[PDB]
RNA sequence: AAGGUAAGUAU
RNA sequence: AGCUUUGCGCAGUGGCAGUAUCGUAGCCAAUGAGGUCUAUCCGAGGCGCGAUUUGCUAAUUGAAAACUUCCCAAUAGCCGUGACGACUAGUCGGCACUGGCAAUUUUUGACAGUCUCGAGACUG
């Protein structure tokens, strides 16, 4: 039993797109 | 998990959790600082009278 | 043991008033567990000044409870401070509370810190002790000698314990060989391994001839459990 | 954030800014949404799961 | 990494200002904030592409005395908008980071 | 009627 | 020449350093500051005002505790099979792989631990 790194969204200060990445 | 895989505490997920979002981690002196505390807490998971009682068995 | 600290020699006359003046400022403090004692050695009129409550002194104590604490480094500071004075563990936690990371834990048991005062080995180091600077208190030979660190305070302990309940006693149970195995790096002497055990069981037989008398058990009776946490005084 | 308030109350006001200040409600979501990901992610044996993402 | 810096390093007598409006800070407000005869230094840490600058600036002096008068001359005092703060340069190059590294041993 | 405009930042 | 008395500044230790102390560009002085003592009197300032250097470093909170680049798409052998050439249905040398390569002689490991004076012994 083991669990991957967790990733997260980089929504603030983030001007590549109005939307947060997926 | 951490890049270490131990056991974070809730604080230090919430921490990773916001350095994530603002896309951004830490200055260099708190990462300067949270290394050292790692150290200091591997050394003491790892574990100086032995030196003083040799010492004092001089007279 | 903060007893030691505030303890003062009364003199004895038949007409004149008792002088109990301070002895010193040493706290008789220990740690089985680090390998090693802490002795800080105070001077007497600092221990105790003139006019100076019981309350006053533990105030006292307890800043310099915390100053130890602050030389040590924080991993070599104890975890828990296991202190049977528990009115005395009150403003030592408050002194706690300048380092959160340590904790402070009550002591049900107790350790026999008399030892010290009863030997006079120990007993000339009080007297050796009114120096205002701190000293060094370097561990008994026999822990060192016992194979296990763990049993190494047990059988301190035992041989303390004993000394406590009777301390003349105690150094004619105790082995002269044991007895007279004093190293330059140890304050007590060293122990000859289970031949100590066999001189221990006198120092036993001598809590258990206490036992035997004053308890309605008898000295056989005296189990050697209840002997042992008797000896740490496990017992309120 | 997500609280409705009825009536300028200025110290509820103040207290709730400061208990969800900096963004406390979409850390708080992301956070369920990334445990929920990785929980399905754990078990996606028995739940026949080919692909567990998340919208833009 | 910096070898600009190395040319600002003749200046002993640097100061960090900080608390800098991104627009408030401009080399006319250093040239304000220039009262000492001796050459200053307007460069502040800013964005590579926008230019904002994080609001951290080092102006070097090569008076002392400049230092010190400057010290309590311009403390909470500045021409723009936001109030400037000064604090006692503690910036350090490489070398002496190794020099640390290896004298922290004792 | 109201006594319920967050400010800040350049466009 | 040694020694001693004493003070200043400087050097060192110790000590106190929120009934602890200086600053004053204010204000009253040994011709006399200022007494409730001692008013042929003591003899020091009186009592206001202004307040309690600089440097090292840790620790805590916070997303961030301020020292001069991000991110994106990718990156920097064998066994047989089909043709080609050569030597007497077979063999050889080069080409690509439409299948395989964890079951005793080679590549999916009979390996590991301990002891003695480069060598040997014991166990799983």
């Amino acid at each position: 039993n083991v669990s991957q790194k967790r990733k997260y969204r980089q929504y603030m200060n983030r001007k590549g797109g109005f939307n947060r990445p997926l | 998990v951490d890049e270490t895989g131990r056991k974070l505490t809730p604080k230090e997920a919430f921490r990773q959790l916001s350095h994530r979002f603002h896309g951004k981690g830490s200055g260099k002196m708190k990462t300067e600082r949270r290394m050292k505390k790692l150290d200091e807490e591997a050394l003491l998971k790892k574990m100086l009278g032995t030196v003083a009682l040799l010492q004092e068995k001089q007279k | 043991d903060d007893t030691n600290v505030y303890r003062v020699t009364i003199h004895k006359t038949f007409e004149g008033n008792l002088t109990t003046k301070p002895i010193n400022g040493a706290i008789f403090i220990f740690n089985p567990r680090t390998g090693q004692l802490f002795l800080k050695i105070i001077h007497t009129s600092v221990w105790a000044g003139q006019k100076r409550l019981g309350q006053l002194a533990k105030w006292k104590t307890a800043e310099e409870v915390a100053a130890l604490i602050r030389s040590l480094p924080v991993e070599e500071q104890p975890k828990q401070i296991i202190v049977t004075r528990k009115g005395m563990l009150d403003p030592l936690e408050v002194h706690l509370l300048d380092f959160p990371n340590i904790v402070i834990k009550g002591s049900e048991l107790q350790l026999p810190f008399q030892a010290c005062l009863k030997v006079e080995k120990f007993g000339d180091l009080i007297l050796k002790a009114t120096e205002p600077q701190m000293v060094l208190f370097n561990l008994y030979d026999d822990w060192l000698k016992t194979i296990s660190s763990y049993t190494a305070f047990s059988r301190l302990i035992l041989i303390l314990r004993a000394l406590h309940v009777n301390n003349d006693r105690a150094k004619v149970i105790l082995k002269p060989d044991k007895t007279t195995i004093t190293e330059p790096h140890h304050i007590w002497p060293t122990l000859t391994d289970e031949e100590w055990i066999k001189v221990e069981v006198q120092l036993k037989d001598l809590i258990l001839a206490d036992y035997g008398k004053k308890n309605n058990v008898n000295v056989a009776s005296l189990t050697q459990s209840e002997i042992r946490d008797i000896i740490l005084g496990m017992e309120i | 954030t997500g609280i409705f308030m009825h009536g300028k109350i200025p110290t509820l006001k103040i207290s709730l800014i400061q208990i969800f200040r900096a963004h406390l409600w979409q850390k708080i979501h992301e956070s369920i949404v990334m445990d929920l990901c990785q929980v399905f992610d754990q078990e996606l044996d028995a739940l026949e799961i080919e692909t567990v993402q998340k919208e833009t | 990494e910096d070898p600009s810096l190395l040319e600002w390093d003749a200046d002993d007598f640097r100061i960090f200002c900080g608390d800098l409006g991104n627009e408030v800070n401009d080399d006319i407000l250093a040239r304000a904030f220039s009262r000492f005869p001796s050459f200053l230094k307007a460069k502040v840490i800013r964005d590579k592409r926008t230019g904002k600058t994080k609001g951290y600036g080092f102006v070097s002096f090569k008076d002392p005395s400049d230092y010190v008068r400057a010290m309590r001359e311009m403390n909470g005092k500045y021409v723009g908008s936001r109030p400037i703060k000064l604090r006692k340069s503690m910036w350090k190059d490489r070398n002496l980071d190794v020099v640390r590294k290896k004298q922290k041993e004792k």
